[PDB]
């Protein structure tokens, strides 16, 4: 109703003195909840002072109330060219942009402003994990693979076939996985799929060799897919593996790529069938007791590694096991007394000071912890195979790092440590996100974001995917504030 | 004074 013609030739006080009128009465609008009346006195009150940001803020909380979000992006930046910290109108567009599915925009401005950026920032990280949506680390394969037998691992494959033309390829792939180095594992890989695939074709005349020599490539393949976390593909291999001819390794296996934190029943079951197969299997009683163990059942875990222990006497890992259930039980010069016996028989092996390592420094004895691992480490250099791979330098470099606290030489060496160790071990996420985590700390963001998203690459869960990237997001954030 | 409020 306002002749804003009129209003205009008035003087300067009572054109402002109109203009309060007028934002009153679209404020009283907008109470009554009748938005285009609101709207439209604000916009005659802008005809008559555009230099006041209540106006174009009053505007953006009409179409917030009618879900107008573009319009809500306008008239807050409106409001805040003129005045940049207008705390409402960062709120109000911090809330469209969200909407929007505009995650950075509004982390940006909340920030500025100065729970909501959380939940921005988790839908941010989720944005680019499914935009975005590999074999693990040397030194996990190299652990998964310690327990097996490797003389009687490659010597398992049939010789006798009359037609079987892929267990030459098939003994390779094996005799480079035992080799427990580098281009081992990575040689392995792609022999065990290829001849997986000869194998499915060979398999649609056939004889006994090359059907068990059949569940040989489709068991270790099947392990390879459960190890890159392809659970539905292991499943597949392991299954038409034991279709063909049921072995201990095909249960080990299977039971592993079905383990269920709910109810533990079907592993054991699996168990049961690999022990029937064959009762004399060490790797059988290794794994079954690294379930109880994990379900802290040690009265169990201990008759399981012992028994592994006594079927196979020269590998390590039994007595390592053995030596940690008696510290989870309370008793650490027991386990301690164990470790040194122990390293009596393997003096070579750095298995041995690295898990004690980890024992000292979970009772926060550091200073001896950083000793095991300076021996681990030094025996490590010696092997001609993988032990423990990279997992010395990273206990040290945790420890170093933390110790820090700012402890500048401790900071700097844990860096070298972590930078060493992803050299040597570039497919370990640990490794990276370590390292990325410390470059944010000595506020280095460029590397800190590079770092944390190939780790989330390398990631093997959805969960630790979404911690990377998360990571990562937030970074870019700080960036963006920083630029 | 909070965001469902006009000024
Ligand atoms: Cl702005
Ligand atoms: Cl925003
Ligand atoms: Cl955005
Ligand atoms: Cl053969
Ligand atoms: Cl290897
Ligand atoms: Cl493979
Ligand atoms: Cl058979
Ligand atoms: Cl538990
Ligand atoms: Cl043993
Ligand atoms: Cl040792
Ligand atoms: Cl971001
Ligand atoms: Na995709
Ligand atoms: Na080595
Ligand atoms: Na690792």
């Amino acid at each position: 109703e306002p002749d804003i013609a009129q209003l205009k030739g008035l003087s300067p006080s009572q054109r402002q003195a109109y203009a309060v009128q007028l934002k009153n009465r679209g404020n009283h609008f907008f109470t009554a909840k009748n938005f285009n009346e609101a709207i439209k006195y604000y916009q005659y009150a802008i005809e008559l002072d555009p230099n006041e940001p209540v106006f174009y803020s009053n505007i953006s909380a009409c179409y917030i109330s009618t879900g107008d979000l573009e319009k809500v992006i306008e008239f807050t930046t409106k409001a805040l060219e003129i005045k940049p910290d207008h705390s409402k109108a960062l709120l109000r567009r911090a809330s469209a942009n969200e909407s929007l599915g505009n995650f950075t925009d509004a982390m940006f401005d909340l920030s500025v402003l100065s729970p909501m950026l959380e939940r921005n920032l988790n839908k941010q990280a989720m944005k680019v994990l499914n935009e975005n949506l590999v074999l693990p680390s040397n030194t996990s394969l190299a652990s998964f693979f310690g327990i097996f037998d490797s003389h009687l691992e490659v010597s398992s494959v049939n010789t006798s076939s009359n037609y079987d033309t892929a267990y030459a390829l098939l003994s390779d792939a094996l005799q480079r996985l035992y080799s427990a180095t580098d281009e081992g594992y990575l040689v392995a890989n792609d022999l065990l799929t290829k001849s997986t695939d000869m194998y499915h074709s060979l398999l649609s005349t056939v004889d006994d060799p090359l059907r068990e020599n059949a569940a040989l490539a489709l068991c270790y393949t099947g392990i390879f897919h459960f190890l890159k976390n392809n659970l539905l593909d292991a499943q597949v291999l392991l299954q038409e593996s034991i279709n063909l001819h049921p072995t201990p390794n095909s249960y080990i296996f299977l039971a592993l790529t079905l383990a269920d934190k709910e109810n533990s029943q079907e592993f054991f079951k699996f168990f049961q069938k690999a022990v029937d197969l064959n009762p004399e299997y060490p790797p059988t009683y290794y794994h079954r007791g690294q379930m109880y163990f994990i379900l802290q059942d040690y009265k169990n875990a201990k008759e399981d590694f012992q028994k592994a222990q006594s079927l196979n006497p020269e590998n390590v890992y039994p007595y390592i096991q053995l030596a940690c259930l008696l510290y989870k039980q309370g008793k650490f010069t027991e386990s301690e007394a164990f470790f040194n016996e122990t390293k009596l028989k393997f003096p070579t092996l750095p298995e041995v000071p690295t898990f004690f390592a980890e024992i000292l420094t979970d009772r926060g004895d550091f200073d001896t912890a950083i000793k095991q691992y300076d021996i681990a480490k030094r025996l490590e250099e010696v092997q001609e195979k993988i032990h423990v791979g990279i997992g010395p330098l990273i206990g040290k470099a945790t420890i170093l790092a933390r110790q820090s606290s700012l402890d500048e030489e401790k900071f700097n060496a844990a860096i070298k440590l972590l930078t060493k160790a992803c050299e040597l071990d570039p497919r370990s996420e640990q490794a990276k996100i370590g390292l990325a985590q410390l470059k944010l700390q000595m506020e280095k963001i460029d590397e800190a974001i590079e770092l944390f998203e190939d780790s989330a690459i390398l990631a093997r869960t959805m969960d630790e995917k979404l911690q990377a990237t998360t990571f990562a997001e937030a970074a870019k954030i700080q960036k963006r504030l920083r630029a | 004074p909070t965001v469902e409020e006009v000024d």
